[PDB]
């Protein structure tokens, strides 16, 4: 029926959206350097279509790479709000995941998921560039299985 | 004649994957058409080169 | 049939822009010991399609403080100018055959500065306006050297007709006669398309993306298409101006192959500059233009007016 | 007129690309999403930031240079006169005056991006 | 001893001044930069084809945690709580009691993997090689809750990865 | 059994270069200006 056309269109749009995952460089702490190591030639995140992007207006995924402090959280939420949709958040490292080494500190928010919704939690302190790349491909596979147009067709 | 050998190595990559269908299978799955030595296969079907 | 000519000019140019994005990414990657797009399709050949599809399905955030009339007029003007710059180009025979083709290009490219003056003003934000003003000043300052270099080179052509460039360069390239003007012209073209160490309006590490911060998805995509069309067009103009290809009236495909190859080589050089140098400061490029390029350009215009007269080598005007 | 058709086609297709680009995506907008971008905070409007006499001076000097360039453009046809010595004298005269304007701006501060 | 990095004065003769003028006007060092990038374009890239190819690691690599057993299948952990005491992030939570057979065994063994700093101090402190950091590094999750590990989760990790965990330990225990 | 830890080879390692090595390459300025002038001359002719 007409649900086959909607499924094909959803597949096309979700292939185009995961083949051009343009992330935003939110490098807060030590996790930032492993992410530019996943950028480096050995892993070459650009070969997956994952470019080095710029201002959140052209970014599709936020990578929270490092400790989020209380002083810094409003800016992170501001730039998250400024991202056009669809947008995704990857929490990279223990600090961004649940506070990490600084979980019991007066100045550290315990996990960026208190500030933004998080799609992928990449564990490690820091996660290796390969671990972050695995998280990115896992996010890609999350996008592949979205059914936005099939949800709309049954509304 | 060295570029001739480069072209021969590419053509043998085509032949080394069991034809054009097998060559395209590994081109579109693994994004790579190198022919290695099979060291073993696990019980889940993965082949190691 | 002429409408089909217009279409078969425009559409392949946009496709060439789309795959120029991929080619630039791959050249940058291989100069940086990486690969670049090689997963989305064979050798990243479907990547431009993925980018175009993702962009047109992404939410185009328009600013709350934006004069939407000019906010949408600026991309229309930019893309219309970028496309119409190809209509006089003599791939062997032009779509539009004018007496003043290069004058027409100069005028049309000087109208393209409005797309930044209108985008920066429309976006408000009170800061992208400053970047827009810097871009406009850079553009108008390098227009001077473009115009004077074109004037000096065309004194061997005898007219502003671009088809006459093929005849002028029948036996020898114009590079062998005006190479200093060729270097200055090439760097001026680099600076006009906001490329290379001259990409101050969109400094990735200076002002994030400058005048294009507020634009997103679709209008950003069209601005990008306009810039890359201008890049390829300027390299085509450079190839026709300085590296004139031999023309066979009974086999124009040979000229087309020659011209396309040389245009691609110059475009690959444009991408080659991007991967090799640091970025000029704004005052530093303004100093370059005003105190280095302009005096030599004036002197060489003098020289190229004197030269045909004192050697009895003045070209025909027909 | 062929050129008019070409301009119409270029403008029409650019505007059509706008229409698809600016109406096809699915939207969901709130106040903090479309807030002006300032690297994670709010921008200050202040009061007429785009100032400094140097930005205006480069525009004016470009204008005057562009006027002299307008005077130089007829040169390819000017070399086709029998009275070539007068034409050469006048073209070189115009170029010396261009060089003199550049030199006078140069020596009297002019082209400088001062403190 | 020291050395000067920028204490050379340029020569001021005809040939040197002309060399510098040619370098200024003909852009020769810019051409050297173009040559370096062109030479890099014709070098084989260092990129590996992930995930079909993997980055090289060592037996000492500290990844996902696991609880180990003796060959008899009996747990190694005797709930001394040394790992919990030494844990820099206080990521380890332990409760214990006498087992029905009288053994000294844990009833709670949690690792907050989002508190963990993956320092490996727990496997150093452990006197019986019960808690280890395994080789796994691809265990990203879609929710925060799947990273708060249980005793059952850690024991299943041990049963899952013991074959290569034991080989790594045999490779490196003589350094420990 | 004797001790066995990570050690240098019995003869030590070979020398490693550390000093700057930017080779001298190209022609003199006189040659470049002569070539540039002759190119323009032949173009003019
Ligand atoms: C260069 C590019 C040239 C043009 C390329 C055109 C490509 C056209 C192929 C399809 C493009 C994407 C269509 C779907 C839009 C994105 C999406 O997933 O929307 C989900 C949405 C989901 O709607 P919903 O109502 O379920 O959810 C919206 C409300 N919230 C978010 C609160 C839950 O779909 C729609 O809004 C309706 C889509 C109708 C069908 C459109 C078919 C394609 C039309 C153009 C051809
Ligand atoms: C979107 C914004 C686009 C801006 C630029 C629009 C195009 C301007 C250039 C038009 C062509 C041109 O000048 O060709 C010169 C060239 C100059 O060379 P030529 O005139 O020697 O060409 C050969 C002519 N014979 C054979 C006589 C020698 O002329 C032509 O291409 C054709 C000349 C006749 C043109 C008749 C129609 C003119 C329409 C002009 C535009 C009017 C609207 C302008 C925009 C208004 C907006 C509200
Ligand atoms: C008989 C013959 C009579 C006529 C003789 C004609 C003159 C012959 C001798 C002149 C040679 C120099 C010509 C002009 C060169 C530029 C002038 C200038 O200011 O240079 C120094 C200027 C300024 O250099 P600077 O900053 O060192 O010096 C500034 C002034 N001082 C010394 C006081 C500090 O540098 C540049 O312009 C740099 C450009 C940056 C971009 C580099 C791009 C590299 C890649 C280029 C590839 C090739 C381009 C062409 C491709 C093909 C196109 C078709
Ligand atoms: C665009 C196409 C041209 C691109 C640039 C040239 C090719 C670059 C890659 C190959 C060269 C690698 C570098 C090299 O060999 O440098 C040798 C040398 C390196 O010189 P150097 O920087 O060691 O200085 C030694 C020479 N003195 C002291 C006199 C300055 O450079 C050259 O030989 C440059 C010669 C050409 C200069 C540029 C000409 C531009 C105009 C052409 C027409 C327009
Ligand atoms: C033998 C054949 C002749 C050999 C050449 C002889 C003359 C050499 C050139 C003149 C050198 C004058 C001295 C000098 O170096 O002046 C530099 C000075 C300031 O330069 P600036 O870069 O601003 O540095 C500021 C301080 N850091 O400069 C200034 O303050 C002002 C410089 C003004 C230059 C104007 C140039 C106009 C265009 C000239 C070329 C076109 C032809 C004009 C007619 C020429 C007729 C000969
Ligand atoms: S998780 Fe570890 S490596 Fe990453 S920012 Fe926090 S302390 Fe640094
Ligand atoms: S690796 Fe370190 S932080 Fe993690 S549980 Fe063990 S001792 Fe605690
Ligand atoms: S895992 Fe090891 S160190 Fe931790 S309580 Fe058990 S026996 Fe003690």
């Amino acid at each position: 029926r007409g649900e086959y056309v909607v499924a094909k269109l959803d597949d096309l749009v979700n292939w185009a959206r995961r083949s051009s995952l343009w992330p935003m460089t939110f490098g807060l702490a030590c996790c930032a350097v492993e992410m530019m190591h996943m950028a480096a030639p050995r892993y070459d995140m650009d070969r997956f279509g994952v470019v080095f992007r710029a201002s959140p207006r052209q970014s599709d995924v936020m990578i929270v790479a490092g400790t989020l402090t209380n002083k810094m959280a409003p800016a992170l939420r501001k730039v998250y709000d400024q991202m056009p949709e669809p947008r995704y958040v990857v929490s990279m490292g223990s600090c961004a995941n649940g506070g990490g080494y600084y979980h019991y500190s007066y100045s550290v928010v315990r996990g960026c998921d208190r500030i933004v919704p998080v799609d992928i939690y990449v564990p490690g302190c820091p996660p290796t560039a390969e671990a972050l790349l695995y998280g990115i491909l896992q996010l890609q596979r999350k996008i592949k299985r979205e059914k936005r147009l099939r949800i709309w067709y049954r509304r | 004649m060295e570029l001739v050998q480069v072209l021969r190595r590419g053509l043998q990559q085509v032949s080394g994957h069991g034809g054009l269908r097998g060559y395209l299978r590994v081109l579109f799955r693994a994004n790579d058409v190198r022919v290695g030595t099979l060291v073993g296969e696990d019980k889940y079907g993965n082949k190691y080169y | 049939m002429f409408m089909i000519n217009i279409l078969s000019l425009i559409i392949p140019i946009l496709l060439a822009v789309a795959f120029l994005t991929l080619v630039e990414r791959k050249v940058l990657g291989y100069m940086q010991l990486r690969k670049g797009p090689n997963v989305v399709g064979p050798y990243g050949l479907l990547q431009p399609i993925a980018d175009a599809l993702k962009l047109v399905t992404k939410e185009p955030l328009r600013p709350g403080t934006s004069s939407i009339s000019m906010f949408i007029i600026a991309p229309i003007l930019g893309l219309s100018l970028a496309l119409t710059m190809w209509v006089p180009l003599p791939m062997p025979y032009p779509l539009i055959n004018m007496n003043l083709g290069v004058l027409f290009m100069l005028a049309m490219s000087s109208l393209a500065v409005y797309s930044i003056l209108w985008s920066g003003w429309a976006s408000n934000s009170k800061y992208a306006l400053i970047g827009a003003l810097r871009a406009v000043a850079q553009t108008i300052s390098y227009e001077v050297t473009l115009a004077i270099i074109l004037l000096s080179v065309l004194l061997m052509n005898g007219s502003y007709t671009l088809s006459t460039l093929i005849t002028t360069q029948e036996h020898i390239w114009m590079i062998f006669t005006s190479w200093p003007l060729a270097m200055m012209w090439f760097i001026s073209t680099l600076a006009e398309t906001n490329r290379a160490p001259f990409d101050l309006t969109e400094g990735e590490s200076e002002l994030v993306s400058g005048f294009n911060v507020e634009y997103a998805a679709g209008p950003f995509a069209m601005f990008f298409m306009a810039e890359y069309a201008n890049i390829i067009m300027m390299n085509a103009f450079t190839a026709i101006l300085f590296l004139g290809a031999s023309h066979d009236p009974h086999t124009p495909e040979l000229y087309t192959i020659n011209f396309v190859l040389k245009t691609l080589a110059l475009t690959i050089t444009f991408l080659w500059i991007r991967a090799s140098y640091p970025r000029f400061r704004y005052d530093q490029l303004m100093h370059l233009l005003w105190k280095s390029f302009l005096p030599l350009t004036l002197a060489l215009c003098m020289w190229h007016i004197s030269l045909p007269i004192m050697t009895a080598s003045i070209p025909p005007q027909s | 007129m062929n050129i008019m058709l070409t301009l119409l086609t270029n403008v029409t297709l650019a505007s059509l690309l706008v229409l698809i680009a600016f109406w096809l995506p699915q939207l969901n907008a709130y106040s903090e999403k479309t807030s002006p971008y300032e690297c994670g905070f709010d921008p200050m409007g202040s009061a007429r930031l785009p100032f400094s006499m140097k930005f205006f001076l480069v525009a004016i000097t470009f204008l005057l240079f562009d006027l002299e360039i307008a005077l130089l453009l007829p040169l390819p046809w000017a070399s086709q006169t029998n009275n070539l010595k007068t034409m050469l004298t006048m073209a070189l005269f115009l170029l010396i005056l261009l060089a003199a304007s550049l030199a006078y701006e140069w020596t009297q501060k002019g082209l400088e991006w001062a403190e | 001893t020291y050395k000067f990095v920028n204490m050379r004065e340029p020569s001021m003769d005809m040939k040197s001044v002309t060399d510098r003028a040619a370098q200024t006007l003909l852009w020769t060092e810019l051409v050297r930069g173009l040559g370096m990038t062109l030479s890099y374009l014709f070098r084989e890239p260092a990129t590996i084809n992930y995930p079909f190819e993997k980055g090289p690691l060592s037996p000492r690599f500290r990844g996902e945690h696991a609880l180990r057993r003796y060959p008899s299948g009996e747990e190694r952990c005797i709930a001394c709580k040394l790992c919990e005491a030494v844990c820099p992030a206080q990521a380890i939570t332990i409760e214990a009691e006498p087992r029905a057979d009288g053994s000294r065994r844990t009833t709670r063994y949690d690792i907050d993997m989002t508190k963990c700093i993956y320092c490996g101090f727990c496997q150093e402190a452990c006197p019986v090689d019960a808690i280890v950091e395994g080789p796994n590094f691809e265990f990203s999750t879609e929710t925060h809750e799947e990273l708060l590990y249980n005793k059952e989760k850690l024991l299943n990790n041990g049963d899952k990865w013991e074959a290569e965990i034991a080989a790594n330990i045999q490779a490196d225990y003589l350094y420990r | 059994s004797k001790v066995k830890q990570d050690m240098p080879p019995p003869g030590g390692y070979g020398p490693i270069d550390y000093k700057r090595n930017l080779p001298r390459r190209g022609l003199s300025g006189y040659s470049m200006f002569a070539v540039g002038i002759g190119t323009l001359l032949f173009g003019y002719w």
